[PDB]
């Protein structure tokens, strides 16, 4: 996601899309294995998240009634270093998380990349954009066969290579 | 071309999850030593009781009479402060200190209590200046002339403030029983305190005692804090430390236990024994009871948070 | 920073550099979006933790009268189990994230060699050592060119294919 | 471990290996230097994580004489309230430091790759499931030149250019 000038605005079913803009026409069409696997993983990063806690806690402070001042600062100091201990932990684990689901966001997206390399040996090549460039002409077969990763690469080596 | 990237022949050892001790061009620091050893606290108003005490403020020992009745919001407290000059214990001494802590200063006024027929100067060779004399808002309630019964008095005080008022008083017990007769008279002393949440009571114990101070009975100091719209009411057959003068909270403050000399050369935030502890960093190793909004203690000497990259020399 | 011999010494005011070695002269330059990127990724970290507490204790031990001796004790059990777990969350803290520090650096050199191998689609080639070898002879103009993200590949085809 | 269709189960003395499938015949080797640097960090992290702290905890609660109920049920909600942070970290930790050891696992791998493909020029390229089609034929010299990274793909490039 650093490589690519902007996002997509009208990808809205799927994370990852692909777009071709061939001789056929243009289409805007959405992949399905690396959105489920990223929504998958950052799901089950939340359902390990929102988890209510098992520990139970029972009252230690009086709010009407005060209880002796020693022991009620002494309560106080304990809570408020808890308090602070957790917010610090809160805060660090949110962006620690973060950090990781948009460095997931970012494998998934390059994975993606390189798993279309992969497909493409030297009928196509990057334009550092996030495009590829196709050295074949298909009637939208080929572009669904690169989406439905069922792309055979060698009976279209013989057309591409000279160009 | 060749690409790659900057190196440096010294750069510092860092701690990684991976790797312990691993190299990199830069680091910064994330625990602080360094230590100012001077309570250097610009901006706010201090106190520096010395050899007073932050609870001698309300009884009024000679040594705590600069201070009696203070405001600040910065309270320091040292080593040789004491905080009685007659000998004796406060009962919830640290409750009634960490009170005093966030009182942002006290302030002190007449509780209107007259006497009447009996003497109520006290004077002792050790709580002296010039001669035998006392606390400066205690009073030390003896007989008349000599050995003499004590009438039984009860003074009741309403604290009519807005804000909770803390009363102090205080209970002797003679070096011996033949020096409470010379004091109070014959007959068993009982002292009732009463108040909407106070009623516990307590009866003077003379017997004899070490010479602390010079002297051999001790007096304990007890305290309650009133509500507003709340009364108190001593009954004392004898025995008494009465209370001339009522002690009220003026704010909030933070209380802090140093040994160095004071100045207004910084922006402090926590202070402790020794000195300030003034950095942006999130952790520090110079004391663990530092008290404010500052670093927080650590068990480690040093760690290098690794700024630049993790260099290989060429 | 993985398939790199070593680092550069004579780089000095950029994080990340290039170095030519072509036929006009030898010149050490350094590219500035990527360091200026890691810099600024590695500043906002600093002041993320570079932060001074914004909650105020008290004091709820007595250094010169000691407190009551099992209260004393409860406090100095939290206070030692607090400074335990700081201490551990404060290294903790130090190691994951000098880990993601030296992770960000290495991903941000893998992404501008990512980035110049785009720019340079046939003309040029990787070499494992973190070079590239370039099919086309070019004087200063080309090389300034990679190093402004402006690069034409398009008329450097027709003699670098052949290559 | 991404473009894998499945990890070997053959592989023993190493982490991270080769397979053969010349014209000699089938043959399965060990990478060193990827799997020791693996094994070196994972037990670095190890090393670092296993510890016996320094702090000496002391017993401030009586079993067999129940002590006061309040300071007790104070004692109780601090040992209570810090036992759940310390869960909560231990999970962080052993959450984050697995996530870490996986990505680690898939790094050296991808190091393993990108510098396999750094040797090979044009000689070979990826098919997507983790091989390499190599253009030329060599009985087991090349492909162990390979191993001990003293690939010399210089003398390789005149007959794999064509085909
Ligand atoms: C302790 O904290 C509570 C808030 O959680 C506060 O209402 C209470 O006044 C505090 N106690 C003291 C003695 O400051
Ligand atoms: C290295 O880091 C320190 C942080 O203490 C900083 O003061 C210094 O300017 C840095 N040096 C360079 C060359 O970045
Ligand atoms: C306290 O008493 C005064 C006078 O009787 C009255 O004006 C005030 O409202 C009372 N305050 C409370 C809290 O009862
Ligand atoms: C509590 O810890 C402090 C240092 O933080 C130490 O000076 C004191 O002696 C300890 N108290 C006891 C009872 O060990
Ligand atoms: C405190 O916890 C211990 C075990 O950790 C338990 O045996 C004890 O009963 C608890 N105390 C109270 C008052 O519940």
């Amino acid at each position: 996601a650093g490589f690519i000038e902007n996002g997509w605005e009208g990808l809205i079913d799927g994370w990852y899309g692909f777009r071709h803009q061939n001789a056929q026409g243009e289409g805007t069409a959405a992949d399905y294995k690396s959105t489920q696997s990223a929504i998958d993983q950052i799901t089950g990063k939340l359902n390990r998240l929102i988890e209510k806690t098992n520990q139970q806690f029972e009252l230690i402070d009086n709010e009407f009634t005060e209880v002796e001042k020693q022991i009620g600062n002494v309560i106080n100091w304990t809570r408020d270093s808890m308090t602070e201990v957790w917010s610090y932990n809160a805060e660090l684990l949110v962006a620690m998380e973060n950090q990781h689901t948009i460095d997931l966001a970012d494998s998934e997206m390059n994975k993606l990349y390189e798993r279309v390399r992969r497909q493409l040996r030297e009928n196509a090549e990057e334009d550092g954009t996030g495009c590829f460039e196709i050295f074949h002409k298909c009637d939208d077969d080929c572009m669904a066969s690169i989406r439905n990763n069922t792309y055979d690469h060698s009976k279209y080596r013989e057309e591409a290579m000279q160009n | 071309i060749c690409l790659g990237h900057h190196a440096v022949s010294n750069g510092t050892k860092v701690n990684t999850l991976t790797e312990r001790g691993v190299e990199v061009v830069n680091a910064t620091e994330t625990v602080e030593r360094t230590n100012v050893p001077r309570i250097c606290s610009k901006g706010k108003r201090t106190v520096d009781l010395g050899q007073c005490g932050l609870l001698g403020t309300i009884t009024g020992p000679p040594q705590c009479d600069q201070f009696l009745e203070f405001s600040a919001d910065l309270i320091i407290e040292r080593r040789e402060g004491s905080d009685v000059c007659y000998p004796g214990k406060f009962v919830n001494e640290e409750a009634l200190r960490q009170i005093l802590r966030e009182s942002g200063g006290i302030d002190k006024e007449t509780m209107g209590f007259t006497y009447s027929g009996i003497r109520t100067n006290g004077a002792t060779s050790a709580c002296r200046r010039s001669g035998s004399s006392f606390y400066a808002e205690m009073k030390w309630l003896l007989s008349n002339t000599d050995n003499a019964a004590f009438p039984q008095m009860t003074k009741s005080y309403k604290n009519t403030r807005r804000d909770p008022a803390l009363i102090v008083w205080g209970i002797h017990h003679s070096g011996s029983t033949t020096e409470q007769t010379k004091l109070y008279g014959s007959g068993s002393k009982l002292i009732t305190v009463g108040s909407s949440n106070y009623q516990q009571s307590f009866v003077p114990s003379p017997g004899a005692r070490p010479q602390v101070n010079g002297q051999s009975g001790r007096i304990d100091f007890h305290w309650l804090i009133l509500n507003p719209n709340d009364t108190v009411t001593f009954s004392f057959n004898g025995a008494f430390i009465a209370p001339d003068r009522a002690s009220f909270l003026r704010g909030k403050s933070m209380g802090i236990q140093s040994g160095v000399q004071v100045d207004a050369n910084c922006e402090g935030d926590c202070y402790h024994s020794g000195g300030t502890i003034i950095s942006n960093l999130p952790f520090q190793n110079i004391n663990s009871r530092a008290v404010g909004k500052c670093p927080r203690y650590v068990k480690q000497e040093s760690l290098m948070l690794a700024t630049g990259m993790k260099n290989v020399p060429e």
